[PDB]
């Protein structure tokens, strides 16, 4: 029944005041893209930075299994758009946030489906 | 001025000289370009390389196959692979590799010395950032280096599709005469210096549209001396200007034809198509790769 909980460990280390994971791979792009969360090519809008997905994934970066029966990563090989105000901790951001499954935006950072 | 280009390619007249090798002494050796906020050198460098490759007649087939050697960083990520994946058409098969472990956006990653890498298929584009810092020995003769360059020359000759292209990092001290000689087996070649790293003697040796036969005879010792002479007498102004306009960055999906032909079937009509970036010659089977593991 024992399973390492890296997501909780990272969140707790963040709350404890620890420096976020660095060297996430920021891309050059136009910053006129769709603004959607996880895309096949950089899609940052004016308010976002685009990063290489694997470098923003806690499980890729820590060399630990992905928490899914299928050991699948939905960031690896894609680009993740991070609000510029959160871009100092892309890994923490992708851990703590959810993609709206109808519009593809981050809940609370672009998804207007609830208005 | 060339400060708005992604970089500077070695002018043809310098290729035609017969210089003797001397020490590389760059006027701008000390300086650094000012990168956009939070952008790392390796992203900027690969972006400018890809912007320059956009000006060449690269073959871009459906189901393009690209392999990237030396793709790891000492941070355990692959920023050059991330730029390549941004640049290449969606659905391009991208494989990368490095001696040291790293996490990557490539479709598949092999860890180990590049000499352990084997592939069944041929490739449309080979990128190499491999570099051994122990070559930068200013206190001995600068001779042609072997190591990974030996592998790269064989890999080009065995596993690069006709019409395919190459970009292999060299420096003043990290270079190989046979690789320069192999440049004469493409329809065109150059040594390209990124504007962001112009204070370094690094360049990318680019072979454009592989022909599988010597089109030109190139003496590799002479050519590297020619390259250093060009660098020594042509200071390149450091510049990140081209990084701010990415509107035309993606590689144009040309849908270049892929055919399987046998050596005796290569017309000069075929050689012309190859030379123009209009044909890739390889089999189109499944892509299978592997890494040799030495057991104790
Ligand atoms: N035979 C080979 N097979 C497979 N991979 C290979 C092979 N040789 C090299 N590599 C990989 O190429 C990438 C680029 S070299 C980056 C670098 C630059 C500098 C620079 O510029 O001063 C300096 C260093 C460096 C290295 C060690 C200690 N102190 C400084 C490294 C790397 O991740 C290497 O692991
Ligand atoms: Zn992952
Ligand atoms: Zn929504």
């Amino acid at each position: 029944a024992f399973a390492v909980d890296a997501a909780k460990a990272y969140k707790d280390y963040l709350a404890s005041g620890g420096q976020p994971i660095t060297n996430c791979v920021k891309m050059l792009c136009t910053h006129t893209g769709t603004g959607q969360a996880i895309t096949v090519t950089p899609e940052a809008n004016m308010d976002q930075e685009s990063f290489g997905g694997a470098s923003c994934c806690l499980y890729c970066r820590c060399h630990i299994d992905h928490p899914n029966p299928k050991g699948f990563c939905d960031l690896k090989g894609k680009y993740v758009q991070i609000p510029t105000t959160c871009a100092n901790d892309p890994v923490g951001f992708t851990l703590k946030n959810t993609v709206c499954t109808v519009c593809g935006m981050w809940k609370g950072y672009g998804c207007s489906c609830d208005q | 001025s060339q400060a708005w280009q992604p970089g500077v390619a070695m002018p043809n007249l310098y290729k035609m000289q017969r210089m003797l090798l001397e020490k590389c002494d760059l006027q701008n050796y000390g300086d650094s370009a000012t990168l956009p906020k939070g952008i790392m050198m390796n992203v900027a460098k690969y972006t400018q390389l890809c912007q320059y490759l956009n000006t060449l007649t690269l073959a871009v087939p459906y189901n393009m196959r690209v392999i990237h050697f030396g793709a790891g960083s000492d941070k355990g990520v692959a920023p050059g692979t991330a730029v390549l994946r941004q640049w290449l058409p969606t659905g391009t098969l991208l494989v990368d590799s490095d001696l040291n472990d790293f996490v990557s956006d490539a479709d598949s990653t092999l860890i180990g010395d590049c000499a352990t890498v084997h592939t069944a298929n041929k490739w449309d584009l080979i990128i190499s950032d491999m570099y051994d810092p122990k070559t930068k020995n200013v206190t001995k003769e600068n001779d042609s280096k072997e190591g990974f360059f030996t592998y790269i020359c064989g890999f080009i000759q065995q596993k690069l599709a006709l019409g395919g292209s190459v970009a292999i990092k060299i420096t003043e001290h990290s270079w190989n005469a046979d690789l320069y000689k192999l440049m004469g087996h493409f329809a065109w070649w150059t040594a390209f210096v990124t504007n962001v790293n112009a204070s370094s003697s690094e360049a990318f040796l680019i072979g454009c549209n592989y022909l599988g036969k010597p089109r030109e005879q190139i003496d590799g010792y002479v050519m590297h001396a020619n390259y250093i002479f060009w660098r020594n007498t042509n200071p390149i102004q450091l510049s990140s200007y081209s990084l701010f306009d990415m509107s035309k960055f993606p590689l144009k999906l040309r849908g270049t034809a892929v055919m399987s032909l046998k050596e005796g079937q290569i017309n000069d009509m075929i050689l012309s198509l190859l030379s123009k970036g209009r044909l890739i010659i390889r089999e189109n089977n499944r892509v299978v790769i592997s890494s040799d593991v030495l057991v104790n």
